C-alpha cells in the first residue's frame, strides 16, 4: 500500500477501551435483575 | 490495541509506564534539553559553561567539551542516559567533536519528532537513514585524502589540525604557543599509544605563555642525605624489590633460642646479608639507581657508604617512562652484573621551580617520554588545559595512526548534504521525505556554527549551498571572519577517520533511540 | 451468634472467590499481553525501561524486560517465569508466546461470560494444541546441513535477526556464528556448551567489527611491560601454582636455631628460584600460563630468560586456554615436560589505541576448541544488546544442530495452524467447537499483531493472505516481512526454528490451562 | 471494577446466611418471654433508668 | 539582584515565558483539533467539585468555557473563542487551531533570532492582501429565490458536518431554514424557542405549525377554544392592592370593615368588567392571579393564563397580533391577538397548550424529543449555532467557498506576494502562507488521507488558476463544490481571518509574564 499515516495517536484508543470496559462492568453487575424468575437487589 | 492501566494495579509503589505519544514526548523533551544544553557550546566559536556540585565543597571545573558535562549531571530519562553514554563512547574514542555528535543526534531527533508528528512509519525512516548514511559514507571516503608523503606538508597539516582542535576549546586564545609545541610531543611517540607516557605537570601561577614542554625528562621524588647533590652522565638501573624488611618467602619461620647473644649474631647476619645483596646490585657498577619499592634506611646507608645516587620508591608509570627514555631494565635479580642494560642520561640535577623542586634530566638516551609544564592563574584553568590538551593529543595520535583527512568542518558536511540531496532527487516515494529531512538535519550543523560565531546564518548557508552546488568543494565559512573562503589556503584540514566514526555512531544511536515504543519505569527501590 | 475470631487476624484478611476472581485474572493478563505487543518476531520495535538501581536496558528479548520489572500481581510474575522458561529453551518468541497466551485468555474471558466451566476451555485448548503441534510437525521441512554448506544457516540467522537491531550488518554475524558453532560443536554428542565461548564486547568501534576469533582473548598485559610485546607460533605451559617456594597447607613453624640455618635458608630460597627457572627453561615452552601471580624475581629472570608468561589468570579463562591449546594441566614442575605442552599459533598485544586497557589474543594455527566473540558498538546498551542477540542466535544454532529444525515462520505458520485447527474442530460435536475455535482465533492473533507492528492495513492483509494460502496450499505465503510484496515465502524465506514455535504453543497452552483453575483467592 | 466505588458489596448464600445471622440472633434474647409462662428481662438506660418488661 | 515580589508573585522575563505560553497554546490546539471537519469526534468535560456535572460538546466554545488555566495566554485565547462564538458560531475551532499553527510558526521563526516587528509588519501586509483577494472573490446571491435557498441549504449542510446532527442532515438543515424564514427579515434572535424533552428520537422531532405554552391554567378555564380573541395583560389581579401606602384602616367597629371587604370585592369585579368590556375569548396574564379573580373569570368563562414569561410574552405579542396591556379604559385603542384554535397537547410527560392556526408565525418553537439530556443539551447548542449562522447569512448575502478553496486562494495570493517581496518577511509570509496550508491539512488529518499528496494537488490546482478547486470529503478526492454544494458565509470566514490576525498581533507582542501573588483559596 505504501507508507503513510502511522496512526501515532493511540490515547483515544485507551479512553475508548476504558469507557467500553467500564460499560461492560456496570452492565455485568446488574445482570441478575430481570426475569419471571429473576432476582432483585436491595 | 494499547491498554495497561485501566484493569487493575499491576505495579507496586513507584512503578509506572507510558505507551502512547506521551513516552515519545518525554524522551524527546529530554533529548532537546540535552541538545540545548550542548548546542549552546558547539563550533570553533562555541561557548563555555560551569559545572557546580550540590554541596560537599562545591566541585568547580571549567570545561568546553560536553563529555565531562554529561558525566557529572544526573540525567533522568533513559534516553538522556543513552545520550550521555554515546557521548562517553565518542569521547574515549578520539574527542573534540563529542559535542558535535551530541548536537547532531539531538537535532536528528528534532526532525524525527516533527516527521512522526506527520504520522510516519518509523521503520521507513530507519531504512532511509541507513541507506543515506551508507551513501554519505561512500562519498566522504571518496573525498578522503592521504598525506604524509613528505615532512613539511604533513607537519604543517599537523599544526593545522592542532590549532583547529584548540579553536573548539579555550586554548585558541594562545593556540599558536601550543600548536608547534604539541606537534613535537607527538613526534616523540614514534609509533606507540599510551599517552600516559606523556607527562604533564601543573603549578599554580606562572602563565599559559609561561607553560612549555621540557627539553628532557622530569621526576618528582626526594633524595637522601648521604647521597650526592649534583651528578652527570649517570648509568641507570631500575628495580622492583622489597628491601625494607627482607621478608623471607616462607612464612612460619621463627627464632627458637635462649641467649640474647645468638640474637645479636643473627641480626649481624641479616645486616651482612643485606650488605651482600647491595654488593650484588652494585656489582653492575651503575652510576644511578631506581627501585619501584621503598628504599629502607639500612639500604640507604649502604648506598651512602657507596656514595652514589639512588632513587626511592615510585610508581609503575614513572619506572616505565624511565625505562623508555634511558633504555634500562626493571631488575629484581642481581647475579648478572653484565647481562643487563643500564639506563643512560647526561645530567641529573634539581631545579628550584618557584616554590617547588624538580630534578632536571638532560641528555637522556631516548627522547620518547616527555614532561609538560603547566602554569596558570587558577587551578580550573590548569584542569581544563590538561583536559583539552589530552583531547588534542588523542586526535594527533589518531591522525598519526591514519593519514586520511578531509576538508574543514561543515564543508565536508555540506558536500555530503549535497550528495544526499542528489540521492533525494533519485529517491522516490515516502522514504524520500525522510531522507531529505535527514539531509537538512545535516545541513543544520553549520547554521549552529554560524550562530555560535555571532553572524547571520541564512545568508551564509544559502550562499554556501550555491557554492557547493557549483563544484567549488573547497570554499566554506571563513574562520577569521563571518565571510566565505577556501580553507585549503585558510588552513583547516579535518581528520576523516574521526568524523566518519562520529557520523556512524550518531546514526547508530539515533536509530536505536528511534526504535523505541514503550517506557516502563520500575520501582524507585524504596529506601 | 456474635462474630468471633476463627481465622487468625481476620481484620487484615482479604478474600476473593468466584467469577470475579477470574475477571481480575483476565483483566490483568490482557493488560500485560497488550503491554508486550509491539515487538513481534521478525519485525517490531524495542521497549526501553529502567530498573531500581537506574540502569538503561532496551531489547525485544522479552524475557529480560519481564524479568527486570517490579510488578505487583502474581499472574504477571508467572508470566515472567514463563518468559524465562521459553528464553532458556529457545530464545525467540520471547514475546510471541506471551501474546499468544494473552490471546488464549481473551478467548477464555469471552467464552467465560457465556457460562461454561473452565474445565471445558482447558480441555479445548489442550486438544487444539495437540492438533496444532501435530500439523506443525507435519509441515516443517527437513534441512540437510553439513560441514561445508552454510547458506541456509546464514539466511536462518539473518531472518532471526529481524526486529533485532543487529540486522544492521545482518550478514557477517550469521557467518561468524556458524563458524563458531562448527569450531566448538561436539558433533557425535550433538552437544555445544556455551561456557566454551567467551562472549565479550567493548564499546566504540562499529557493528562491522563484529567478529569471531578462532582462539582465546586474555585481558592481562606483560609482567614486564618493557619485555618484547608479540610472539609468533609458540609453546605454552599451564602451571597451577605460583613461583613462591613450596610452603605446605599445614601450619608450620620452622625454627632457626643457628646462624648457619639462616644462611642455609637465604641460599635455599634463591636456589629454589633459579631451580624453577631452569626447570621451566628446559621444557622449551615459550609461554607460561599461571593463576595466582608470583614475585618480581621471576619477572626479571624471565626478562633475562626472554620467556613470556602471565599471572593472576582466572580459573575459567585458564581452562579455556588449556582447551584451545590442546595440552594438559601441569600442577607443578614434577609434571612439567615437553610432551604436555600446548603449541601456540600466534600471540599478540593490543591496547585499543586511545584506551589504556591491555588485552592479549591467542590465535591458533592448529585445531582449536574454544573460540571467542568480540563486539564493537555505540555504548554498553549496544554491547549488551549485541551480546544477548548473538547468544540467542547461538541457542538457535544449537537447536539447529539437527535436521528438520526449521519451518517457515514470519506468521505463516500461524495461518496454517489456525486453518488446520478450524478444519479439525468443525467436524466435532458441540461443547468443544467453541473452545477449539477460540484457540484458532488465538492462532491468527499473531499475524494480526504482526501486521499492526509493521504498520500495514491489518484486516485486509490477513484476509488476502489467508485467501491466497487457502486456495493453493503451501507453507510459504506469509504476510510481508520485508514489506516489499512477494508474500510467497519461498522467495523471502523466513527461516526460523520448529521447536521454538512448538515449545511456545505447548507453554502457552499449559500455562492458560493452569491459570484457568485458580478460582478462589486469598490475600492479606 | 463494577463502578460502585466509595462503598461495599456482598452476595451469595453467604449474605443470605448473614441474613439469618442477625435474625436468629434476635430470637435468642426473647427466648424466655413465651406465651403463658416466661421470665422477665432487665433493661438499664444510659441515664440508668431501672426498667423491667415481660 | 534583590527580591521585589510578594510571596507567590512570579515574573519570567526571558524566553521561558514565551515557552510556557506556547506549550499552553499547543495544549489548547491539540485538544480541539479533533473537533474539526466532518470527521470530528466529541469530548467530555468531567467534573469533580461541581457535584459530578458533565457536558459533551463538539464546538470548542464550551470546552474553553469550562477550563481555566494559570498561563494568561491560554485565557486570552479562551476569551478570543468567547468573542468568536459571540459573533456567529462555529469557527472558534478554526480560529483557535489557526492561532496554534501561527504561534508554531512564531516558534520556528524565533528559532532564527529575528526581531518580531518584522514578522508583525509582514503579517499585517499579508492579511491586508488576503482580505482584499477574498473580497475580490466574494460570491454573492439572493437575486433569485431558488439560488438563495440552495445557497442556504449548502451552508447548513456543510455546517452540520462539523457536529453530530449530520446523521439526519436532510431532516435537520432544511428544517432550520424555514425557521429563519419565519423571522420575516427581522433581526431578532430571541424569537426561536428551544425545547428539550428527553425520550423519542431526533427524527421524531418536528417543527409545529404554531406555538406552545408550558404554564398552568386557572381553576376553571375551558380546554379548547376556536377563533380566539386574545389579550395579554400585566397588572395585579392578586386582590389588586391599591398601590397607595401610608394609608391605614382605623375604625372602632367591624361593620365598617365588612363593608370595606364587600367594597374591595366589588372593585375587583369592576376591574374584571373593565377588562371584559373590550371583549375577548382568551386572556393572558404574565404573572399569578388570585382565587376571587379566578371565580370572576370562570363566571365570564374565558381562558385566563397565569404566570407567563417576559421574553415569552414579548414573543407571543409579536406572534399572535396583540400587544400587552395594563389599563383597559380603551376597548378601542388596543390590537387583539388572534389564533385559530387553542387546544391541549401532552408531550413527553409534560403538559403543553397548543396554538394551532396562529394569525402569524414570526417566532419559532423547536421541540427536541431526543434520547438523553446531554445529547439534548449539545443538540440545542448546535441548533443555536446553526440558526445564528443562518441569520448571519440572511443578513449579508455574500458567500464564499470552503473545503480550503478560499483558504488555498489566499494561500496562493500570499505566496505570490512573498515571491514578489524581498527580505525575511517573504519566507515568513510564505511560512505564514504555509501556516494557512495547515488548516485544510488538519481537516484531511481528521479524515486521515494522503496528506502531502492532497496538499500538493491543491497547490498545483490553485497555481493553475482553478479557483473553485476543493477537497472531496466523501471519498478523498479533489473536485468542484459548485457541483458538490459546499458554500459558507463570507462574513464568517472574513471575521475568522481578521480575528485570528489581531489575536496573533496581540499575542506575539508579549515579552514578560508576571503572575501576581495569589490572594488565597
Amino acid at each position: 500500500r505504501g507508507k503513510g499515516a502511522y496512526q501515532d495517536r493511540d490515547k483515544p484508543a485507551q479512553i475508548r477501551f476504558s469507557n467500553i470496559s467500564a460499560a461492560k462492568a456496570v452492565a455485568d453487575a446488574i445482570r441478575t435483575s430481570l426475569g419471571p424468575k429473576g432476582m432483585d437487589k436491595m | 490495541a494499547s491498554l495497561s492501566l485501566a484493569p487493575v494495579n499491576i505495579f507496586k509503589a513507584g512503578a509506572d509506564e507510558e505507551r502512547a505519544e506521551t513516552a515519545r514526548l518525554t524522551s524527546f523533551i529530554g533529548a532537546i534539553a540535552i541538545g540545548d544544553l550542548v548546542k549552546s557550546t558547539l563550533g570553533p566559536k562555541g561557548m563555555d559553561k560551569i559545572l557546580l556540585s550540590s554541596g560537599r565543597d562545591a566541585s568547580l571545573m571549567v570545561t568546553n567539551d560536553g563529555a565531562t558535562i554529561l558525566k557529572n549531571i544526573g540525567v533522568d530519562n533513559p534516553a538522556a542516559k543513552v545520550l550521555v553514554d554515546m557521548s562517553r563512547v565518542q569521547d574515549d574514542e578520539v574527542g573534540d567533536g563529542t559535542t558535535s555528535v551530541t548536537v547532531l543526534a539531538a537535532e536528528l531527533l528534532r526532525e524525527a519528532e516533527s516527521l512522526i508528528a506527520k504520522k510516519i512509519h518509523p521503520q521507513t525512516i530507519i531504512a532511509g537513514w541507513r541507506e543515506a548514511t551508507k551513501a554519505a559514507r561512500e562519498a566522504l571516503l571518496s573525498s578522503a585524502v592521504d598525506h604524509g608523503s613528505d615532512e613539511v606538508k604533513f607537519r604543517q597539516d599537523l599544526m593545522n589540525i592542532a590549532g583547529t582542535t584548540l579553536s573548539s576549546k579555550l586554548l585558541t586564545h594562545h593556540k599558536d604557543h601550543f600548536t608547534k609545541l604539541a606537534v613535537e610531543a607527538v613526534l616523540r611517540l614514534k609509533g606507540s599509544g599510551n599517552l600516559e607516557a606523556i607527562h604533564i605537570i601543573k603549578k599554580l601561577g606562572g602563565s599559559l605563555a609561561d607553560s612549555y614542554l621540557d627539553e628532557g625528562f622530569l621526576l618528582d621524588k626526594k633524595i637522601g642525605v648521604n647521597q650526592p647533590k649534583r651528578i652527570e652522565n649517570a648509568k641507570i638501573l631500575i628495580a622492583n624489590t622489597g628491601m625494607d624488611t627482607d621478608k623471607i618467602k616462607i612464612f612460619g619461620s621463627r627464632v627458637r633460642v635462649d641467649s640474647t647473644a645468638k640474637v645479636a649474631e643473627i641480626e649481624h647476619a641479616e645486616k651482612e646479608k643485606m650488605k651482600e645483596k647491595v654488593e650484588r646490585i652494585l656489582k653492575h657498577g651503575i652510576n644511578c639507581f631506581i627501585n619501584r619499592q621503598l628504599i629502607y634506611n639500612y639500604p640507604e646507608q649502604l648506598f651512602g657508604a657507596a656514595g652514589v645516587m639512588a632513587i626511592e620508591h615510585a610508581d609503575f608509570a614513572g619506572v616505565e617512562r624511565l625505562a623508555l627514555v634511558t633504555g634500562g631494565e626493571i631488575a629484581s635479580t642481581f647475579d648478572h652484573p653484565e647481562l643487563v642494560k643500564l639506563g643512560s642520561c647526561k645530567l641529573i640535577e634539581e631545579v628550584m621551580i618557584g616554590e617547588d623542586k624538580l630534578i632536571h634530566f638532560s641528555g637522556v638516551a631516548l627522547g620518547e617520554a616527555c614532561t609538560i609544564v603547566l602554569r596558570g592563574a587558577t587551578q580550573q584553568i590548569l584542569d581544563e588545559a590538561e583536559r583539552s590538551l589530552h583531547d588534542a593529543l588523542c586526535v594527533l595520535a589518531q591522525t598519526v595512526k591514519d593519514s586520511r583527512t578531509v576538508y574543514g568542518g561543515g564543508c565536508s558536511e555540506m558536500l555530503m548534504a549535497h550528495a544526499v540531496t542528489q540521492l533525494a532527487n533519485r529517491t522516490p516515494g515516502k522514504e524520500a521525505v525522510a531522507m531529505e529531512s535527514y539531509a537538512k538535519a545535516l545541513r543544520m550543523l553549520p547554521t549552529i556554527i554560524a550562530d555560535n560565531a555571532g553572524y547571520d546564518s541564512a545568508d551564509l548557508v544559502a550562499q554556501l549551498r550555491a557554492a557547493h552546488s557549483e563544484g567549488n568543494t573547497t570554499a566554506g565559512l571563513d574562520m577569521r571572519e563571518g565571510t566565505i573562503g577556501d580553507m585549503a589556503i585558510l588552513g583547516i584540514t579535518e581528520s576523516f577517520q574521526v568524523k566518519r566514526q562520529v557520523l556512524l555512531s550518531a546514526a547508530e544511536a539515533a536509530e536505536v533511540i528511534l526504535r523505541v515504543d514503550n517506557i516502563i519505569k520500575a520501582a524507585p527501590r524504596k529506601r | 451468634g456474635r462474630p468471633f475470631l476463627i481465622i487468625k487476624d481476620q481484620d487484615r484478611k482479604s478474600r476473593l472467590m468466584g467469577l470475579e476472581a477470574l475477571k481480575s485474572h483476565i483483566m490483568a493478563a490482557k493488560a500485560v499481553a497488550n503491554t508486550m505487543r509491539t515487538s513481534l518476531g521478525p519485525n517490531g520495535l524495542d521497549k526501553m525501561m529502567v530498573d531500581k538501581d537506574g540502569d538503561v536496558t532496551v531489547t525485544n528479548d522479552g524475557a529480560t524486560i519481564l524479568s527486570m520489572m517490579d510488578v505487583d500481581h502474581q499472574i504477571a510474575k508467572l508470566m515472567v517465569e514463563l518468559s524465562k522458561s521459553q528464553d532458556d529453551e529457545i530464545g525467540d518468541g520471547t514475546t510471541g508466546v506471551v501474546v499468544l497466551a494473552g490471546a488464549l485468555l481473551e478467548e477464555a474471558e469471552q467464552l467465560l461470560d457465556r457460562g461454561i466451566h473452565p474445565i471445558r476451555i482447558a480441555d479445548g485448548y489442550e486438544q487444539a494444541a495437540r492438533v496444532a503441534i501435530e500439523h506443525l510437525d507435519k509441515i516443517s521441512d527437513s534441512v540437510l546441513v553439513d560441514i561445508k554448506d552454510t547458506e541456509p544457516l546464514i539466511q536462518t540467522a539473518k531472518t532471526t535477526l529481524g526486529s533485532k537491531v543487529v540486522n544492521s550488518c545482518h550478514r557477517q554475524m550469521a557467518e561468524i556464528a556458524v563458524n563458531a558453532v562448527l569450531t566448538v560443536a561436539d558433533m557425535e554428542r550433538r552437544d555445544v556448551d556455551f561456557e566454551l565461548i567467551k562472549v565479550e564486547g567493548k564499546v566504540g568501534g562499529r557493528l562491522e567489527d563484529t567478529k569471531l576469533i578462532k582462539g582465546v582473548i586474555v585481558d592481562k598485559d606483560f609482567s614486564h611491560p618493557q619485555m618484547p610485546k608479540k610472539v609468533e607460533d609458540a609453546k605454552i605451559a599451564i602451571l597451577t601454582c605460583p613461583f613462591e617456594p613450596p610452603k605446605p597447607k599445614t601450619k608450620h613453624k620452622l625454627d632457626v636455631t643457628s646462624v648457619e640455618d639462616y644462611k642455609a635458608l637465604q641460599k635455599y630460597e634463591k636456589e629454589k628460584f633459579e631451580e624453577m627457572i631452569q626447570q621451566i627453561k628446559e621444557t622449551g615452552a615459550n609461554l607460561a600460563i599461571c593463576q595466582w601471580g608470583f614475585d618480581d624475581e621471576a619477572n626479571h629472570l624471565l626478562l633475562q630468560n626472554n620467556l613470556p608468561a602471565v599471572r593472576w589468570v582466572g580459573g575459567p579463562e585458564i581452562e579455556l586456554i588449556a582447551i584451545a591449546t590442546g595440552g594438559r594441566i601441569v600442577p607443578r614442575f614434577s609434571e612439567l615436560t615437553a610432551e604436555k605442552l600446548g603449541f601456540a599459533g600466534l600471540v599478540q598485544e593490543i591496547s585499543f589505541g586511545t584506551t589504556k586497557d591491555k588485552m592479549l589474543v591467542i590465535e591458533q594455527c592448529k585445531n582449536s576448541r574454544a573460540v571467542t566473540i568480540f563486539i564493537r558498538g555505540g555504548n554498553k546498551m549496544i554491547i549488551e544488546e549485541a551480546k544477548r542477540s548473538l547468544h540467542d542466535a547461538l541457542c538457535v544454532i544449537r537447536n539447529l544442530i539437527r535436521d528438520n529444525r526449521v519451518v517457515y515462520g514470519g506468521g505463516a505458520a500461524e495461518i496454517s495452524c489456525a486453518l488446520a485447527v478450524s478444519q479439525e474442530a468443525d467436524k466435532c460435536p458441540t461443547l468443544e467447537q467453541y473452545a477449539m475455535r477460540a484457540f484458532a482465533d488465538a492462532l491468527e492473533v499473531i499475524p494480526m499483531a504482526l501486521s499492526e507492528n509493521s504498520g500495514m492495513n491489518p484486516i485486509q492483509t490477513m484476509t488476502e493472505v489467508r485467501a491466497r494460502q487457502v486456495k493453493e496450499m503451501n507453507p510459504a505465503l506469509g504476510i510481508d516481512c520485508l514489506h516489499k510484496g512477494t508474500n510467497d515465502m519461498k522467495q523471502q524465506h523466513v527461516i526460523e526454528t520448529l521447536i521454538g514455535k512448538k515449545q511456545q504453543i505447548s507453554l502457552a497452552t499449559q500455562m492458560v490451562r493452569m491459570i484457568l483453575k485458580i478460582d478462589d483467592i486469598r490475600k492479606p | 471494577g463494577p463502578l460502585s466505588v466509595f462503598g461495599d458489596r456482598s452476595t451469595g448464600e453467604t449474605i443470605r446466611s448473614q441474613n439469618v445471622m442477625a435474625a436468629a440472633s434476635i430470637a435468642n434474647i426473647v427466648k424466655s418471654s413465651l406465651g403463658p409462662v416466661g421470665l422477665d428481662k432487665m433493661l438499664v438506660d444510659d441515664i440508668g433508668d431501672v426498667t423491667i418488661t415481660n
